[PDB]
């Protein structure tokens, strides 16, 4: 749950060829001797400078779930009828199960 | 880890997470309203001295109050051991009144009893470190001391008398100082030459209200559950070393009572609640050949040895019918405390609830004294035969006996502390029911 | 234990008295599990 | 003054008191039912004395159930500091049954190790007094002792059992009581000529319902979410003084359970849960030539002196997995009850809780362990190298090493405090879960 | 010294951690470092005075996959077959030079095992796991006077 | 990093998958030959993943 | 010994500090130890020879949350209304005879 | 880790290939493909008699 | 290193002889000071 999203190597924009891809960008383009290209044409040699990307989905819903804020949790004095919240101490399933095992 | 616990689920955990109704990981605090506290000093009306009344009005400087202290400057007549709880025995009373009227009234014997059954642990300490000298002070060391009351307001914000909504009823607190002070101005019945008169102050804080929560306090009538305290005082049967006197006590008392408590004591020694003896911490002297057991050590005149103490059994009766079977002296001072209030009640203190929990300010049953036409505490003493002066046969004595010097504790004091109604309107109060 | 013809000539039963002090044990079990992951996060399979 | 205070407020306050919830000055109290409480005496079956089964069946007198307190008069076999809550070593045991049903059952063990987990303060001084004698009282003392119970129902008016919903069901408690009593009838393993056999009776306070909660008392069907304790004693992995031993306990336990706790113990003293050594207060005679280090200051059996403990180190796995990181002895003796409970826990008793208030009602967090199939308590004992007749020794020592008498602790109880639901219908009763 | 690692994933590649699919989630190794090893800092329970401090470094192999092969992982559930050590320690009923001493050790394990393996020692000494004695490979002198 | 110490280390993004892990330590010896036995293995008491 | 925490959550299970929801954030705590410690390594102003360094560790108490719960605070905002220190310190005039 | 025998003294391997021992070409290094390919080594000192 | 990538490095050389090139007058000086010990300082001096 660290929230990292980083691949933590040198891969982003590092760009690891040798110095054959300064042929490379030769045969990218259309020259023979390329001392005056770039410095005419700046625009093209970036674009030969771009990365290739690939995203990445997931997804969770969400988790409605309302009752909280428990601050006193000393006990609660029930109100005068009881037999609202008292039924409460065992819910249906410990209720339903002892039926079902009358079988 | 604590994954393999929460994987571990079961049908028996329904009960306690299923369709849950709190987290215990978030609160939300409540938004309250917008306040302040102050303290303000009272003036002091009368004149301050041993033995003299004074009084002070509670002066409308905030909208509602709640703690009252009041301070004492004493010197010590003698030295370390000769004074006891000086500055509660001082405040000889206090007299609360609204409009002219009583609503309520401590007696210093009281706060010792109140301060016996409900203060306990570090804040029953740090309070004797208010109202004594617990550091082995020695003659002429001068403290400045502090008593709070006791009142239903002095106790919780819950109460705080709203000032603002009694515009025409002025509330007063009238004091009487003790005449004597022991091991301040007096040791036994020996005046102390050249002791000094105490420096008296009283505090008063006050609570400040915005304006839309003020302006409701002023305009609204209330009705506050308070707390009252009835009280008489009784002779003791007097017991001796060849029987065990018995006595019935009609009580003259009314209203919804929370809990009855009383003690028996030696008036000549405030706090004296039981007999005194000659083992370490019951006499003057207690261990050598100086000891005496007419003189209590004041520094220790209370105790938790139940040898000491004078009543056998007791039982309460209403309209001739036994309220409870009759229980042991035992029972009212160690178990009854035990049960309703957590804290450790000092020998020669009883404590009898018809309260879950009297030590609270909620009701949680009473005994209304208003519709007894009868009511009786019926007490039987033990037998006054154990030569005090003999740690032998102090110590190693029975169950229904008492030391000789128990017959020396020949006052009774029985308290009632029961709610009633505080009603306020239209700039005037007084209570429900009378 | 001092004495190598009882060290070395004995039986099938018994050892040194110096095989008294080994008296811890040690017993490991090697399982198998499944190590899940989705959507950038591991977690097991199995609990228990 | 503090209406400086008051009106010096601003936009950091909002989350305080902007749109205001409640105040504190004016306390609505809630309106309850009309009830009333009275502790009558319930017949004992069999006969009471040293190590004699007895019952009681509790009388259909009031409505409700609360507290119960067993009363027993003791006599002193010998002089201060030969006992050790001999009330509480006397009620060996308590079974509780409702309907024919177990519902639980404590131990005298059990009272101690949950009076060093759970009682503090005044709390548990006063508690003190009602099980022992405190004022250096000597042999032929007699003195009447109370053993409050500490059942379910016995904590609070909350789970008050409403025998009136039992109709058809009784409730019974059977109390065990101990062959011998330390300082009582017999000192260390030697009888006590011409001690007394103890009186015995028990008390139960009821609950009087008016009419129409009396009536739903009656009629209505009622399900209570309540403590059990699960206990086995079992033999320790006795540290030796060469070396340390370790102990793999399987844990029997089942249901949710707060907390586990546990204690090393000596059988033939009780409340033995350290070694015992020749420094003040931890052996008979101590501090001078006679100290014996076999025999213990029983008056002062119990001590925070952690270096006579036995606990190194332990761990709990459920299902063979690491619960939590290995922790100290000293962890579990000293922090958990900091962390949980709030008060002081005697070396030798140790705690580990699953909940977050485990000496509260509320549920807080639990462990099941009816889905555990293989929880184990695992142990790392400390080596028993120290001369326990030496200071030098004994207090200027290490981390894990303790006193050769140590060994003497060779006894192990593991408790279990859970929850289940006692439930009551047309006038029956028992548990959901059993 | 270079102390290899044998858990799961340093076996083989086939196993190799997908720390590319754990965006979420680091991955740690905790270490305890013991406080003796003989012949180091301790020769048998005695402290070597002087001894040195270790110096310790982690090195993990890491593997970079091409832009397919590495895309193809982000973007993906995974699922590896791994193993676990389950480890739990007990007392040897202590051997007698009497009789013949017995034990039954309930085995608290769980999951598909593909073994047990056990072993007994004197934890004393690292790795012991027989009995000393004086022939010329158990025990210290062994073949001499001393 | 001592003798009895607790250290720890997160494994840190730089790569794709990881496969080996080697703990590298330095040790020198505290008597001659024949007073070892593993020690390195023996230092590494233990590891968590 | 065991030196218990005093921030506000520390305090009480209500103000748990949510690790969950401060997933980008590290939450650290930075500790400072006494160059001298009465009793242990000093006497008054006088070092004691042969005192030990102390052998420190930090425990922290980790709530796990089921499923529902969990996803709720991982998935909302929070706020947390928390208690801060604040100090100062000063010369005390000094008192005189 | 990539062989699983004992290489003596004096001897070292550097292997870009997951089994270096093995026919399977898995994991190489194209060195005609690397302008600068350097080894660099760094020697002990001779001072022990 | 940033990302896990190295971006440079520097020797205890590096920093002599960038300092002999490229400080210089009262900088140079005043970073001796701060690295060195140069108003003739003793035995046992400490300095940061």
């Amino acid at each position: 749950f660290r929230d990292t999203a980083s691949i933590g190597f040198s891969d982003t924009h590092q760009d690891e060829k040798t110095l054959r891809f300064l042929k490379k960008q030769i045969s990218q383009f259309i020259k023979h001797l390329k001392e005056y290209y770039p410095n005419n044409e700046l625009t093209k040699k970036l674009v030969m400078k771009y990365s290739d990307v690939q995203l990445l989905p997931y997804t969770k819903g969400a988790t409605k779930d309302t009752y909280t804020s428990g601050l006193f949790d000393h006990t609660t004095g029930v109100i005068k009828i009881a037999p609202r919240d008292g039924l409460g101490n065992v819910r249906d399933e410990q209720s339903l199960n002892k039926s079902i095992c009358h079988e | 880890g604590g994954l393999s616990q929460l994987v571990a689920y079961g049908a028996q955990d329904v009960y306690l997470t299923g369709n849950p109704q709190i987290t215990f990981f978030k609160t939300v605090y409540r938004r309250y309203t917008n306040f302040a506290i102050e303290s303000i000093q009272q003036t002091i009306n009368g004149s301050v001295g041993f033995g003299n009344k004074v009084s002070t009005q509670i002066s409308r400087n905030g909208d509602l109050i709640t703690d009252i202290v009041v301070e004492f400057v004493l010197t010590k007549g003698g030295n370390g051991g000769t004074t006891y709880y000086p500055a509660e025995e001082l405040l000889q009373d206090v007299e609360l009144e609204i409009g002219g009227q009583r609503i309520d009234k401590h007696y210093n014997d009281w706060f010792r009893t109140y301060d016996a059954l409900f203060r306990m642990n570090d804040d029953r300490y740090n309070y004797r470190r208010m109202t004594d000298w617990v550091n082995n002070e020695l003659v002429g060391a001068q403290k400045r001391f502090y008593v709070p009351l006791i009142f239903f307001f002095n106790q919780t914000p819950g109460l705080a008398l709203p000032l603002i909504a009694l515009q025409y009823h002025e509330v007063k607190l009238y004091f009487t100082l003790a005449s004597q002070v022991q091991g301040v101005n007096y040791n036994g019945s020996s005046a102390i030459a050249g002791a000094a008169q105490p420096t008296m102050s009283v505090w008063v804080d006050y609570i400040f209200l915005d304006t839309q929560e003020r302006t409701r306090f002023a305009q609204l009538p209330h009705e506050y559950l308070i707390e009252q305290l009835q009280f008489t005082g009784s002779e003791t049967a007097t017991p001796s070393a060849t029987t065990q006197a018995s006595q019935n006590i009609r009580l003259n008392f009314n209203h919804p009572t929370k809990y009855l408590a009383w003690n028996f004591n030696n008036p000549t020694n405030y706090g004296q609640y039981t007999a005194l003896a000659n083992i370490p911490g019951a006499c003057s002297g207690a261990g050598t050949a100086a000891a005496t057991v007419t003189t209590p050590d004041y520094g220790n005149t209370g105790t938790y040895n139940e040898q000491l103490a004078v009543l056998d059994s007791a039982k309460i009766q209403l309209n001739g019918q036994d309220r409870f079977a009759t229980r042991k002296g035992s029972y009212f001072n160690k178990v009854q405390p035990y049960q309703s209030i957590g804290g450790v009640t000092p020998a020669g203190v009883y404590l009898y609830s018809f309260a879950l929990k009297p030590a609270g300010r909620q009701p949680s049953g009473t005994c209304n004294f208003s519709r007894i036409d009868n009511a009786t505490l019926s007490l039987t003493y033990k037998t006054c035969s154990i030569d005090a002066t003999s740690p032998a046969a102090v110590l190693g004595n029975t169950e229904t006996v008492t030391a000789n010097t128990a017959t020396l504790l020949t006052a009774l004091n029985i308290y009632a502390k029961n709610y009633n109604v505080l009603r306020i309107m239209s700039g005037m109060g007084g209570l429900a029911y009378a | 234990a001092t004495s190598p013809a009882a060290v070395l000539g004995n039986t099938e039963t018994v050892t040194a008295n110096t095989a008294t002090l080994l008296t811890a044990l040690n017993i490991y079990a090697k399982n198998y599990n499944v190590l899940r992951i989705m959507s950038g996060m591991g977690g097991l399979a199995y609990a228990n």
